[PDB]
């Protein structure tokens, strides 16, 4: 039959549900559908518009001439309302608050877990995805991620900045991590400004393909990282190494080539595809009082760049500094080291100080005098500054903008005045380049960050004024995203989608770039309204302290105040993480649908059920707070597994999915409890990963098979850069499911480390001596792929060595289709030993006579009826072509792999290791005689064929 | 002629009123004054507002007495069966025969516009005796249908316009035709007696008063369809109905109407009474099938209809008790007589449960296509205290409120469906000027929230959200944004639910918004016009009219002078304004 | 023993609701051991027994 969907003529099968075909052609959300069971209408998300009204596509079978509207306004409204209803009951955090607090929004939890595991290069690799210069940020960043960490609700926020500094230093010293550069996109980008924003824009446009050219006035890169932040906070060799990490990606650096003095912005646009203005705010804002022209009045930024560049600045004993930003702190602690008595003046109170708080505390330790709630009025002196009159300030209620008191006459005799009121870019330069700005801050659209001149983007201190390194890097990354979007002509649709994607859902689905931009910039994060009472059960762990240089010796040298933490305390500090983010954040479909449909958590608010988490099982967690009640786990365990692990309990708003009253998941005697982790779509049933910190990583599945028994079930191994995380089930696998033995005992993730010689873990030299000295026979365990078997057989043939195996027999004339179609079976093997037979033989006649098919245990002889013979080796059907036969009864043996039948051998035996199963590539033959591919998750450390 | 029988209505309504005591008193009086007069029990006649009912039966007239407590049984015995004088004060119903028909005179005019088709034998025959049902013309339709071909019976039912009395109004003949045409060999038929409406008891009344009518309808339907087993899905909360069904089944089995070779036609059919544990959702046919199979009653997507895949896969026909009870009348009097009643698109008669603030409440058998105001004012007698009726809600807790100015609407499927309500169970709850409509909507939404199975997201979640919004409005903590959210959400919950419970869930809110938005807007201002919402009102005592009750604050949990009321810590319960002397407690706002 | 009532019902899963009602009659509630014997005799999972029992509001599990 043929149907019309959204006005386009389509051909669809008549028996299958419409949701399959529709999901093939368009985006149809839905939780509670799978082909294994009958259609379920428990989520109501697959709605379509039909002539009879709105109805669910999973229950719709195609009918002739049916018109389907998948994305009408009413359908979007209904799906958005349904998602908001579901989110009103959802409980959990998609990401940790550490990622939300970071202006770059970096995966803090993941690289903390990687630091706990000891893989510092991988932690730095995860850091690089959101921001550049992790060592610089580990030294200077104000640590916005620790402001709202969930460990603030227990004892103390995690040392994210210090652990990041340790990992970045380890990566800098022990071989830097450099990303992979995609092939050239043919576009060149010009960046004006060598600061953090320019470096971030250049790095993230280089990692996309476009070649980047950086224009910087000063001879060095870093901008105010080099000529701003003083060297006792950020050593310049560390900065050289970090900027080298950025620049080795292929960014051509043009220094002493300034915009407005060497090239013009019109010519810059004419000669380049796109331009980013990260020129910073290098001009210092004059305070605006009488007598500012007196000798001895200098600007804070000019003073700092004079000190950093290695020039002589004439500084007296008594210095007053005006400002409250980081600039005032750096000029204060730099003038203190030069031999002055420095005071800092600020209009507002201590808590409103934009400066980094730890730097304020350190300056208090070093002896910097702070004046808060005061401001200068005029600078008194004949020609040089001798005294400045201030007025005490008090900011009343309206913002609370400061307004001075009527009169106090704060007159202080001082030798130098240093102005650090703020920063801006020159208004004359901004006007002469035709770039609009207000008060020196460039005017741009908030989303696109694009100026009034087409092709020109801006960010950093130029746009945000008094910003930080991380905020400038975030603006630069956003500008790289927008420059890539503008280069492929998608900037306007992207702007509209980022404003509201629920109006352009088809365009979001159609273009992968819009999907990526939506999920990178505007993702739906579910948030938990937590307080101190929700973390009363965790064990208090102290935060590690790094010893600073002594304040008295600190106030007289330009040496680094804070060192990198010890390697011994790194694991202890990284194991205090509570893993607040959802373990299924990268796979949860509720999050994806709420991102696509612009669902709000606050739309419908009210009672939600609070469930305790069922972690009592050895390897499976059941969190009913994240349950959307699709019933797929219940349908599996009661229809296919036929184990009855869990079921619906109670009805209405109080419904949940639990084992039974009075028992938890540990007491259940099922062998398919680990399949429910792949069954659940919204992270309610999850798997306990064996690592110390399982912090979710964007893993990649690899197609391989299991080696638990001769079934050799196809499965996906989830890998995160050579980490073997977990085993999952593929939809395109003939079995479709894997058993708990394979998942949790992990026969694919273990082997024997050393060759075995009568229970002795001898080295390979002794094993080679044993092999060469004696003419042992070659015995093969069935845990080797077909290529390994062929290689060993060919070696034995050309070297004239008898060849054998731990198992002998023949048969297996039954295919999977025969087991499916036959009605009567003969059961001799123990069912519990082979768990897939539970699913394959469900609802079939088990008889002793007249059987159509039989299951027998190796060694066995094939019968006239289609027979299944089950060995205990994955490639035990490797004898169907090689004819490797059994033990040839020789003197001493070399056997590749460990089997219980080794004890049956007569004489001393050398057990060669068969290698790690997950590291092998080849084809295997299972019981049903189908050739299944095995692929490597990681690189093979040692090879069996080369032994 | 001479008085042959004394009868008392012994349905659940009669027992609740005290018909057991009346029955025992009559038996004792017949023993004490030695009289050989038969004493049988009958069903509920229909006048539920005058129970218990005692019948004096002669060969030509039946004189029914209302409100017959045990104290007045001696007087009626002495005056009527000993001396021979009707007590015209207590005669609430007189029944005589004219040319083979039954003529009824009612004191209150209850029966003037009533046409009893389903309930014609209720209150006149013994439900526990198959001989009386046989003598009253029963089971003759069974023999006539056995002399007909099953296809002819299906066409017979189709031509009558007998739409589904279960609430949705599906053509029953089409349902039987589908079930018979369904590919298979072993078929089942189910009587749907899971009457989940707390205010409707019509189907239970049919199962109690006239169970053989339901049994005969089921046997006719089974012969038409080709069924071999029959299931009567009735709640175990209905014990009297189950007992009478069991005794009627055994009596029909011993008289050759159930079992092997029913009336020598080569037809075998047994009826099994399946008992449900009690849920409003398992009255839905798919949840009924799931509960009979031993699962939990979660409704499934219906396009695989129960006629095609019902009980254990095999085809199943599921009809209401009233639908089965109309079938013998159709086979007996022909489809011409059933097509002679009702409107064009809604034939026959409908059984309505009149409740609420109505005067002549009970189960009315009225023709379809009747003006609503006739049922409300002549049959129902208007309101109890003469107050003007503000609205009526039809369909039970899943129905809609039809306002007073639409009482000219004919009562039929299409008219009530288009007005905003639904037929539902068949209950009319009368709401007057004293009734706050927002509280009524909250009551029905609370019942829907309680009775949801919790399968689909829209019902389970949106019904709870709608109830939260209604409780926010009722406590006065609402705004126009909440009304906007309700006006958005209610159509979405109606459109996006899976079973009829959630699809009919937003009906009360929708109809109250469409007709009574005045109280919706007024509850935003912290004022309840009907003065029944507890947080939006208080209770004050006026000194100008109060007296020395000395129990005004004592009867209420909370000397010769107007007492005090702690409005700060009052419960706003209301056990002062009803138990009051003179008129001393006005309500007013808080 | 009190669990003799299970053997008068047909050992089919559809007898669950009648068996649950009879257990509620016999003990006033659904005992753990009675429910386990119902699960073994009907050969239905205990999780489904508890799901059916918790679906209906009349069924009680405490000894009351
Ligand atoms: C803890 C901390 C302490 C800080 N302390 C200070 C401090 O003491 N002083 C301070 O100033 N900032 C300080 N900052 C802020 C610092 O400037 C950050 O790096 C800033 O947020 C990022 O600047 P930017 O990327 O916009 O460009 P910047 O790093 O500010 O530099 C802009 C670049 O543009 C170049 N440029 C300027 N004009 C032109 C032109 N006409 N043509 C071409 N190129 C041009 C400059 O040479 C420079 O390389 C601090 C930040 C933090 C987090
Ligand atoms: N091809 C077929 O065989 C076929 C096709 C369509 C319908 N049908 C049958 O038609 C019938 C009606 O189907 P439908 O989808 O129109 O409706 P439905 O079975 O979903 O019933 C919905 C109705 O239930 C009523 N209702 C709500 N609460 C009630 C209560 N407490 N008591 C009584 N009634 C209540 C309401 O009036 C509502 O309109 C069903 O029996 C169905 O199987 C069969
Ligand atoms: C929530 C709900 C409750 C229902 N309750 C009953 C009921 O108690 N009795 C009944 O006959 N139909 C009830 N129905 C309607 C049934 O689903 C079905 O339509 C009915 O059995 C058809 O009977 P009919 O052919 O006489 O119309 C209910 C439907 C719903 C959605
Ligand atoms: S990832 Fe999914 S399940 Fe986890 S908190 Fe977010 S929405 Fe909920
Ligand atoms: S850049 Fe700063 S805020 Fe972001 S994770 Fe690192 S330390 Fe935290
Ligand atoms: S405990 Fe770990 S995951 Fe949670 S907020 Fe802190 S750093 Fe992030
Ligand atoms: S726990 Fe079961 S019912 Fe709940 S969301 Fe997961 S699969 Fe669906
Ligand atoms: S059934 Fe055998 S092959 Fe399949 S996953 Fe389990 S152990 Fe591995
Ligand atoms: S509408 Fe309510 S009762 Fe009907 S299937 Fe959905 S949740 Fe269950
Ligand atoms: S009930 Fe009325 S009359 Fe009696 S004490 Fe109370 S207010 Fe006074
Ligand atoms: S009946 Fe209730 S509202 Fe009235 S006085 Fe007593 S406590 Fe107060
Ligand atoms: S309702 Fe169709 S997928 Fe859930
Ligand atoms: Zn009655
Ligand atoms: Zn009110």
């Amino acid at each position: 039959v043929k149907i019309t969907v959204n006005g386009k003529e389509f051909e669809a099968p008549k028996d299958k549900s419409l949701i399959e075909f529709l999901r093939e052609i368009t985006h149809v959300p839905g939780f509670c559908y799978t082909e294994a069971f009958d259609p379920y209408g428990s989520c109501r998300l697959c709605l379509v518009q039909t002539p009879r009204g709105i109805t669910t596509s999973c229950t719709l079978k195609p009918m002739e001439g049916l018109s389907i509207e998948t994305l009408s306004d009413e359908i979007i409204e209904m799906r958005k309302t349904a998602l908001e209803l579901i989110l009103s009951d959802h409980y959990g955090d998609c990401i940790g608050p550490c990622q939300n607090g970071c202006p770059a929004h970096s995966d803090v939890q993941g690289y903390l877990a990687l630091i706990a595991m000891g893989r510092y290069h991988e932690a730095v690799k995860l850091m690089k995805e959101k921001y550049i210069l992790p060592a610089v940020l580990g030294r200077v960043c104000p640590a916005f991620c620790e402001e709202e960490c969930r460990r603030n609700l227990v004892e103390e926020p995690l040392a994210i900045r210090q652990l990041k500094r340790f990992a970045a230093d380890y990566d800098l010293e022990n071989g830097p991590w450099m990303p992979e550069i995609p092939p050239s996109t043919g576009k060149r980008i010009a960046v004006v400004g060598g600061g953090p924003a320019g470096l971030a824009c250049a790095y993230y446009l280089r990692t996309m393909g476009h070649d980047v050219t950086i224009f910087d006035a000063m001879p060095h890169l870093g901008g105010m990282m080099r000529y701003g932040i003083p060297p006792y906070r950020l050593p310049k060799d560390v900065l050289d190494k970090d900027i080298a990490t950025v620049i080795n990606t292929g960014i051509e650096v043009k220094t002493n080539t300034a915009l407005g003095k060497d090239i013009a912005l019109e010519e810059l646009r004419e000669q380049y595809d796109a331009v980013f203005l990260g020129v910073g705010a290098w001009k210092s804002r004059k305070m605006g009082i009488e007598g500012e022209d007196l000798d001895g009045v200098i600007h804070g930024t000019e003073f700092l760049r004079k000190v950093n560049m290695g020039e002589k600045v004439e500084l007296g004993k008594r210095v007053i500094v005006v400002g409250g930003g980081n600039t005032a702190m750096d000029v204060a602690r730099t003038a203190l080291r030069l031999g002055a008595d420095v005071t800092v003046v600020y209009r507002r109170s201590k808590s409103e100080m934009p400066a980094n708080s730890r730097e304020v505390e350190e300056a208090e330790e070093e002896g910097v005098k702070f004046m808060f709630l005061t401001n200068p009025v005029k600078i008194i002196g004949k020609e040089k500054v001798e005294e400045v009159e201030l007025i005490k300030m008090k900011l009343g209620e309206p913002r609370r903008r400061p307004m001075p008191i009527e009169g106090s006459e704060f007159r202080v005799k001082v030798d130098n005045v240093i102005l650090a009121i703020g920063q801006y870019c020159d208004e004359e330069f901004l006007r002469t380049i035709g770039i609009e700005a207000k008060r020196g801050r460039v005017l741009v659209d908030e989303v696109t960050l694009q100026t009034n001149k087409e092709g020109v983007f801006a960010g950093g201190d130029l746009v945000l004024g008094p910003s930080t390194v991380i905020e400038s890097i975030a603006t630069g990354r956003r500008a790289a995203i927008m420059i890539d979007l503008y280069l492929k002509g998608k900037l306007e649709k992207a702007r509209e989608v980022l404003l509201d994607p629920s109006k352009h859902i088809e365009e979001v689905i159609y273009d992968e770039d819009l999907y990526r931009v939506l999920f990178d910039l505007r993702p739906y994060n579910h948030w938990k309204k937590v307080t101190e009472k929700d973390y009363e059960h965790v064990e208090r762990k102290p935060r590690v302290k790094v010893k600073l240089l002594d304040p008295e010796i600190r106030k007289s040298n330009f040496k680094e105040v804070e060192p990198t933490m010890d390697e011994e305390t790194v694991l202890t500090e990284a194991q205090r993480c509570m893993s607040c983010g959802c373990m299924e954040v990268f796979r949860c479909k509720l999050r994806e649908y709420a991102t696509l449909y612009d669902a709000k958590q606050d739309a419908f608010v009210g009672e939600q059920n609070k469930f305790e988490i069922d972690e009592t099982h050895p390897n499976v967690v059941l969190d009913n707070n994240k349950c959307v009640l699709c019933g797929q786990c219940v349908n599996f365990t009661h229809e296919i597994a036929r184990e009855g692990i869990v079921d619906y309990l109670f009805r209405g708003f109080k419904t949940y999915i639990g084992p039974q009253l009075g028992e938890r998941l540990e007491d259940q005697k099922g062998v398919f409890i680990g399949e429910l982790t792949d069954i659940c779509p919204v992270g309610a049933i999850t798997e306990k990963l064996p690592f110390v910190k399982p912090g979710p990583w964007k893993t990649q599945p690899v197609k391989t098979v299991c080696n638990g028994c001769s079934f050799a079930c196809e499965m996906n191994i989830e890998v995160y850069n050579d980490i073997l995380v977990r085993a999952s089930s593929r939809k395109d696998s003939w079995n479709g499911y894997i058993c708990d033995y394979c998942r949790f005992e992990r026969p694919w993730a273990q082997d024997i480390a050393q060759p075995i010689l009568k229970g002795n873990a001898v080295s390979w030299e002794d094993a080679e001596k044993f092999l060469e000295e004696k003419e042992c026979a070659l015995i093969l365990t069935p845990s080797l792929t077909n290529e390994e078997i062929m290689f060993l057989k060919e070696l034995a043939e050309r070297k004239g060595i008898p060849i054998g195996s731990t198992i002998d027999g023949e048969g297996s004339t039954a295919t999977l289709e025969d087991i499916r179609n036959a009605k009567r079976v003969l059961l001799k093997v123990n069912i519990e030993k082979y768990p897939l037979l539970k699913l394959l033989l469900k609802g079939k006649e088990i008889v002793e006579e007249g059987y159509e098919v039989a299951i027998i245990e190796g060694p066995a002889e094939p019968m006239d009826v289609p027979t299944l013979i089950l060995h205990d080796g994955v490639n035990a059907t490797g004898l169907i072509k090689a004819g490797v036969t059994g033990i040839p009864e020789a003197k001493a043996y070399v056997v590749i792999g460990n089997s219980p039948a080794i004890s049956k051998l007569k004489g001393e035996y050398l057990i060669l290791p068969s290698g790690l199963w997950a590291e092998k590539e080849g084809t295997v033959t299972n019981a049903f005689g189908m050739d299944l591919k095995v692929k490597k998750a990681r690189k093979a450390h040692y090879d069996v064929k080369s032994l | 002629s001479e008085i042959k029988a004394i009868a008392v209505g012994m349905n659940s309504c009669g027992i609740a009123a005290g018909a057991r005591e009346t029955y025992e008193a009559v038996k004792e009086e017949l023993e004490k004054r030695n009289l050989d007069i038969k004493l049988k029990i009958v069903g509920c006649v229909g006048m539920c507002y005058r129970e218990p009912l005692l019948d004096i039966i002669t060969d030509n007239e039946i004189i029914t007495y209302g409100h017959v407590t045990p104290d007045r049984v001696p007087r009626i015995i002495e005056e009527h069966v000993i001396n021979g004088k009707p007590i015209e004060d207590w005669v609430v119903k007189k029944d005589w025969w004219e040319n083979g028909q039954r003529k009824t005179w009612d004191f209150d005019g209850y029966f003037v516009k009533q046409k009893k088709i389903v309930l014609e034998n209720s209150g006149y025959i013994d439900p526990e005796n198959i001989e009386e049902y046989i003598a009253a013309g029963g089971y003759e339709a069974l023999k006539k249908a056995f002399k007909m071909k099953p296809e002819e019976i299906i066409d017979f039912i189709t031509k009558s316009g007998l739409r589904g009395r279960g609430g949705a109004g599906f053509p029953t003949g089409l349902k039987w035709k589908f079930t018979r045409d369904a590919p298979g060999d072993e078929k089942y038929i189910v009587c749907n007696a899971d009457e989940g409406d707390p205010g409707a008891f019509m189907d239970r009344n049919v199962l109690e008063g006239d169970p053989h009518r339901v049994i005969e309808g089921m046997i006719i339907g089974a012969y038409a369809i080709g069924a071999t087993k029959g299931f009567i899905y009735v709640r175990a909360e209905y014990p009297l109905a189950i007992k009478r069904l069991r005794i009627a089944l055994k009596q029909a089995r011993e008289k050759g109407f159930l079992g092997e070779n029913i009336l020598g036609s080569g037809f075998s059919f047994e009826i099994v009474i399946k008992e449900g544990a009690g849920a409003f959702v398992c009255g839905e046919e798919t949840a009924l099938i799931a509960s009979i199979e031993g699962k939990r009653g979660m409704p499934r997507p219906r396009p695989p209809y129960p006629a095609q895949k019902g009980l254990w896969g095999r085809p199943t026909n599921i009809n209401n008790v009233e639908t089965w009870a109309n079938v013998p009348w159709i086979i007996k009097h022909g489809w011409e007589a059933y097509a002679a009643l009702g409107t064009e698109k809604s034939k026959g008669t409908k059984v309505f449960a009149l409740s609420g603030k109505i005067k002549h409440g009970g189960n009315v058998e009225v023709p379809m296509g009747i003006t609503l105001r006739e049922i409300l004012y002549e049959i129902g007698g208007g309101t109890k205290t003469g107050k003007k009726i503000k609205a009526v809600q039809l369909g039970g807790p899943s129905g809609g409120c039809i306002p007073d100015y639409l009482f000219n609407t004919p009562v039929d499927y299409e008219s009530v469906t288009a007005t905003g309500a639904i037929m539902g169970s068949g209950g009319m709850v009368v709401m007057d000027e004293d009734t706050c409509m927002v509280d009524v909507a909250k009551f029905f939404l609370d019942f829907t929230v309680k009775e949801s199975c919790g399968k689909c997201t829209f019902c389970r979640l949106g019904t709870k959200r709608m109830w939260e919004l209604l409780d926010k409005i009722t406590k006065g903590e609402g705004a126009l944004e909440d009304i906007e959210k309700l006006e958005k959400l209610a159509p979405l919950v109606k459109t996006g639910s899976l079973c009829g419970l959630g699809q009919t869930a937003p009906n009360p809110v929708l109809t109250t918004l469409k007709y009574f938005k005045d109280e919706y807007l007024a509850h935003i201002e912290g004022r309840c016009p009907a003065k029944v919402c507890k947080p939006l009102i208080k209770y004050v005592i006026i000194t100008e009219k109060c007296t020395g009750c000395t129990a005004c604050a004592i009867m209420c949990p909370v000397r010769g002078k107007p007492h005090l009321i702690n409005q700060e810590a009052c419960i706003k319960c209301g056990t002062c304004y009803e138990v009051c002397r003179f008129n001393a407690i006005e309500i007013t706002d808080a | 023993i009190q669990l003799e009532y299970i053997y008068h019902y047909e050992p089919n899963p559809s007898s669950l609701i009648p068996l649950l009602q009879k257990t509620q009659e016999t003990f006033g509630y659904l005992p753990k051991e009675a429910l386990e014997e119902i699960s073994r005799y009907l050969k239905v999972p205990l999780s489904r027994v508890y799901g059916v029992a918790t679906f209906y509001a009349q069924f009680r599990f405490e000894p009351l």
